[PDB]
């Protein structure tokens, strides 16, 4: 059966791999260019603790990428868009009955002016 | 005055249609298509006993028939 | 017979497509998801309760991992929006400059490894740990 | 369906080898982390760290150019934002799958409850209409027959 497909707020995993690579390596290049020069305000101990903090940050982000691709292994038929379209269809169908009720209420409200009162 | 009561009765009887649809949409429950599938509910849905649910459906229908 | 208004015998109504009376899980074949993350096995017994965090999917690494990298520990950052940003020749040709359209961030002047070696050579001994 | 079966086979193969590549990246991370923590300052250690950065960059090279590879389902597989923010929150994404498919079953059962309550209203009101007005037997039977048509998507469960 056909379902209304929605492509909003969804991304491709090729795009998440590419975006994660450009983010981590733009951050690496930025750290290089920031830490070219050594001064009294930024000693090499500060440089090494910043490098350690950066690699723990990259550790965490690539661990979450690892969990993400582990989660993509859970789906076998790759029917997650079928899942999403099914639940949006479910929202439409759960809203149709209340829409019919509100249509009957609008028909009720249409009747307020349409009478003819008792004669005076 | 008699046509006035007639117009009042039509408006109230269409409002009875609206109220019957309101109750049957908001105060229904969950049922088993099969016995194997799990059954669950939340705090946001008005779960009611099915026997008095059917009783209220029957008395709403009797109110509609009596207004007719 | 007596005719009544807008009660037309030739007018017919069909069921919804799909029908919510059926199990749409079984209709679109989501039975594998349903039986793979069902809270109970479909023979009357309770299944194993899966853990709240991702210990099971990070336990297959040999590393320094003893806690959970979360939002609130200060070790992670919000990379979701940067994660979400977006941008003759035959199909094959078009596809190798599609593969080569991003390699420009890999070589100098973006990632000069001589400068990387110079900054990494300034590292002294030990790390202050509490 | 043969094309879907075989391309899902390369989905599974591609995800498994990316498991391998990301795990290798994390292993390179643990070794330069212990290099930072116990750095002896020797030039041999510095060159080992430089080669560690080399292998990290070439693993990222391989997986990025394979994210741009046409012979890939990397683009055809779809990712939404709720699972990625849910993993960023530190919570297990199979709970996200569980909650979402349980929401599927909730909406199915809730709409089915709507349908059966409406059917109870329909046949109770129809019976009471027949009982009150004996001249409405044929239109009510026609209405019930038309609003209960031949079953093509209800006989199957």
């Amino acid at each position: 059966p056909a379902l209304p497909h929605v492509e909003i707020n969804q991304v491709s995993l090729a795009l998440v791999i590419r975006n994660l690579t450009v983010f981590t390596m733009k951050e690496l290049a930025q750290y290089m260019k920031t830490n070219v020069h050594t001064q009294a305000n930024e000693p090499n101990s500060a440089k090494k603790i910043r490098f350690l903090q950066l690699i723990i940050f990259l550790r965490t982000q690539f661990l979450k990428l690892y969990v993400l691709v582990k989660w993509t292994r859970t789906i076998k038929q790759n029917n997650f868009h079928v899942l999403i379209d099914l639940l949006n269809w479910f929202r439409t169908t759960n809203m149709n009955v209340n829409n019919c009720i509100w249509a009957l209420k609008s028909s009720l409200n249409s009747m307020t002016n349409a009478k003819l009162p008792n004669v005076d | 005055d008699r046509l006035t009561q007639l117009q009042i009765c039509l408006d109230q009887m269409t409002e009875q249609f609206c109220a019957t649809l309101n109750y049957i949409d908001k105060n229904h429950g969950f049922e088993r298509l099969t016995v194997n599938e799990p059954q669950m509910s939340d705090k946001h849905a008005t779960v009611v006993p099915p026997e008095e649910f059917s009783n209220t459906i029957d008395e709403l229908s009797t109110d509609i028939i009596l207004k007719t | 017979p007596s005719y009544y208004y807008y009660v037309d015998p030739e007018t017919t109504y069909t069921y919804q497509q799909p029908n919510p009376l059926q199990d749409l899980i079984s209709v679109y074949g989501l039975d594998d998801i349903s039986r793979q993350v069902a809270r109970t096995n479909l023979d009357g017994t309770k299944a194993v309760k899966l853990r709240k965090s991702y210990k099971n999917q990070i336990a297959d690494l040999s590393g320094k991992f003893s806690t959970i990298p979360t939002r609130e520990n200060g070790k992670g950052g919000q990379i979701a929006h940067i994660l979400f940003q977006n941008n003759n020749m035959s199909e094959q040709q078009w596809r190798e400059q599609l593969r080569n359209r991003d390699i420009a961030l890999f070589q100098p002047p973006n990632f000069d490894w001589d400068l990387c070696s110079s900054v990494l050579s300034q590292f002294e001994r030990s790390y202050p740990s509490e | 369906m043969n094309g879907n079966s075989t391309n899902n086979e390369q989905l599974q193969q591609e995800l498994a080898t990316t498991q391998d590549q990301v795990a290798s990246i994390i292993e390179s991370f643990v070794e330069l982390g212990v290099s930072i923590y116990d750095f002896p300052g020797t030039p041999e250690a510095t060159k080992g760290m430089i080669t560690n950065l080399q292998r990290n960059v070439d693993r990222l090279y391989k997986l990025n150019v394979r994210s741009n590879d046409p012979q890939s389902s990397l683009s055809k597989v779809d990712i939404p934002l709720e699972v990625v923010q849910y993993i960023e929150d530190g919570r297990n994404p199979d709970i996200y799958t569980r909650e979402f498919v349980e929401a599927i079953r909730r909406s199915n059962q809730y709409q089915r409850g709507k349908m059966h309550g409406l059917k109870q209203l329909r046949d109770s009101l129809a019976d009471k209409i027949v009982d009150e007005f004996p001249e409405l037997k044929e239109p009510v039977e026609d209405i019930i027959k038309r609003t209960s048509p031949i079953d093509n998507v209800s006989n199957t469960h």
